[PDB]
């Protein structure tokens, strides 16, 4: 029973870890990176 | 003008009149007019 409870706690750790990554999918940093790419491609009418 | 922001400025260029023997510095003027677009850029 102790063997399976360590297996239970190991699977529970992965389920919490990937569930946390899934729910918070895009960071504040990863959101800022897309915003910069979008701003760099919005200059084409002002350059013209 | 028609609910759009316009800038209007006078701009000067110096030209060179000839007076022959010599020549002479002279100025000419032009009016520039620009407006803002929908995305915040200027025409």
């Amino acid at each position: 029973k102790t063997v399976l409870e360590k297996s239970k706690a190991g699977a529970q750790s992965r389920f919490d870890s990937y569930g946390k990554l899934y729910d918070e999918n895009i960071n504040a940093g990863e959101n800022q990176a897309m915003t910069l790419r979008a701003s760099a491609a919005g200059l084409t009418t002002a350059v013209q | 003008y028609k609910s759009r922001l316009y800038l209007l400025w006078l701009e000067q260029k110096e030209i060179t009149k000839q007076t022959g023997y010599q020549t002479e510095t002279d100025y000419r003027y032009e009016l520039k007019l620009a407006h803002i677009r929908y995305d915040g850029t200027w025409n």
